[PDB]
């Protein structure tokens, strides 16, 4: 697990909706473990299910996502989970939606 | 799961 | 350039259609197309619409399908000039 | 300065005189018409 | 064929030391199809070959590639050959060194 | 935290950074900085200059400081973050 | 028909 | 403002007196940074 990596620049802010973790994946519909997109918040199922994030990952390049089940966060290039102070808003405002 | 994403 | 171009996605294999319409107006004065989802919605001297996509997904950049200028949501300004 | 159809020394509206009640944006500099703020 | 693409933002500038359209592939050595990475400048083979451009990009995420046989810009993400303002200098300085012509 | 360079960053290598790794043309142990797109640690300005010199020859403009963790861009000509491991 | 002229077996760059 | 070693410091609101707190250089609840002038 990373203290930090060069790609947490591409971490956008997070939508004015907020985020949902009970949202689908978008491609397969499926609740069970999906992913939110750092960049562009868009949702998708995890490598274990039917790899929709990754997939995300490879036609848009987007290399930051964050759990819905734990609330970690993955770095697609570095290949490892990143714990780093700009991740902090995101889980948070998540956290707040999965628990109050 | 230990491979994120 | 703007710190929020990494949310841009490809585009797509159909590619842009300039006189595409409002999604959810139907309007076919003042449109734009979404950068990272490629939506089409009307400005916000029309009804809206790609404000109120911006707010529920928090998509940054958008293409004028009038000028083809690029706005970011965030950074408030035309971020560059470069078009189809 | 380029159209918004596409086509393409030193104070103020004299740069809009040479092309006057639309405006346009690009950032003095040694080097864009719109329709203000987009989006 | 696009005349413009998302990612051309990516796009670095050419290194000091220029480009050299005959280097190998920084991982196999081959000097047959090899293209330039428009972002960090690293030398590697197309598709056909051994794929060590694919391999970077999966790699890196940098999208535009430069040809170092025809001089035309491919973007992975977009997945189509592009051609813009943006592309002239890399190709200039490329052709220069390919032939001795801009 | 933003400059139009930081395109050209790659991912942190699997064996990870070496803080007390020397410069790799001169061997110096002091001021050294690593090179964010392919992870070469060579010396700064004020000791032999290898790493302005790697930055002639690649083009990589993004750099990180051993001593303080800081991030040089060498075309912006200023430090552009401070976020460090 | 563009035979003659759609640019000569490229296929897929990078 | 963070010292060159990693560390946290924690008064204000152009000058010296800034410096003063913490002293011979590098320049709401904004973070400042101790770096070196020119990098590289
Ligand atoms: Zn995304
Ligand atoms: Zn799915
Ligand atoms: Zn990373
Ligand atoms: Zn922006
Ligand atoms: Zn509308
Ligand atoms: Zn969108
Ligand atoms: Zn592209
Ligand atoms: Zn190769
Ligand atoms: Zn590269
Ligand atoms: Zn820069
Ligand atoms: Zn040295
Ligand atoms: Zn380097």
């Amino acid at each position: 697990p990373l203290p930090w990596c060069p790609h947490l620049v591409a971490v956008c802010p997070i939508p004015a909706a907020g985020l949902d973790v009970t949202q689908p994946c978008g491609d397969c519909g499926t609740i069970q473990e999906n992913w939110v997109c750092l960049s562009c918040y868009q949702v998708y199922c995890g490598r274990y299910i039917n790899g929709h994030m990754l997939q995300h990952h490879g036609n848009s390049g987007h290399p930051l996502v964050l759990s819905y089940i734990d609330l970690s966060a993955w770095c697609y290039y570095c290949q490892a989970y990143v714990h780093h102070q700009a991740l902090l808003d995101v889980k948070n405002i998540a956290h707040q939606n999965k628990f109050g | 799961r230990l491979r994120g994403g």
